[PDB]
């Protein structure tokens, strides 16, 4: 008996720390662009 | 003059703005891609893991059938 | 031997690329807020 | 006329942003949606697997306790 | 015979309701800063 | 008067877009979690699955040996 190999089946991962850095560098600045009459 | 400052503001928040909305168009992106692999990876689990148990169950049906004619 | 039957067990997928393209074209149109005086 | 141009150009620029606020809380909902299905999915998958190798574990016990019986 | 246990294995699952309600909160709010000159 | 309109209109509309971002970046972080930590069970999933049909590959295959040796 030789059952079936499955050891190839992977699940990636997700890396978009990048991007919520971004946005929350973003949400950050737009601070800097408040208007002050 | 305060115009201008209006409208300057208003061009670094509108790129800041941009900015953000390709971050959020990128990160939706990725995590549709890695969602759709885990899910087509779930997928040929459950599908080798039926055969796998197909063939396991067939192979003990076939070991109690002999088994059975052994006593 | 019955084993347990497995096959129903199924994973979605998700189709948000409407609205990836949707994100992308307003990046894109914002171009045309930008005021110039 | 600076005026006006500077309140359509913001009227423009909220509308758009609307819209890319909706798509992506959209989005966000169509990727919570399949993220908890295929968690549930993996956690059904878990749980029957769990039962169907107790059962697996059971009969190969009484295979190996009568096989040992046997010889 | 003792095969190996897997019910330990567990999947979480994501609660980010809230961010989607605060999304479309605010491009419902959105209306509420546009310019009527 | 409209100036002031205008800035505060556009300071109010920075301050909810504002909100939005860190609501997106909050949202996109838990959905990365999630889905991170549903990557690292399907994994631990796969590998103690191989590793549990590998132990059923020997003990069956350990069975039907002594079972041709019976007969």
């Amino acid at each position: 008996v030789d059952l079936g190999d499955i050891s190839g089946i992977n699940a990636s991962v997700v890396n978009i720390q990048k991007e919520i850095d971004r946005l929350n560098e973003v949400a950050k600045n737009l601070n800097e662009s408040l208007i002050d009459l | 003059e305060n115009q201008k400052l209006i409208a300057n503001q208003f061009n670094s928040a509108i790129g800041k703005i941009q900015d953000s909305l390709s971050s959020t168009s990128s990160a939706l992106g990725k995590l549709q891609d890695v969602v759709n692999q885990n899910a087509q990876a779930l997928n040929t689990l459950v599908k080798q893991l039926s055969s796998n148990f197909g063939a396991i169950s067939s192979v003990l049906n076939d070991i109690l059938s002999r088994l059975d004619k052994v006593e």
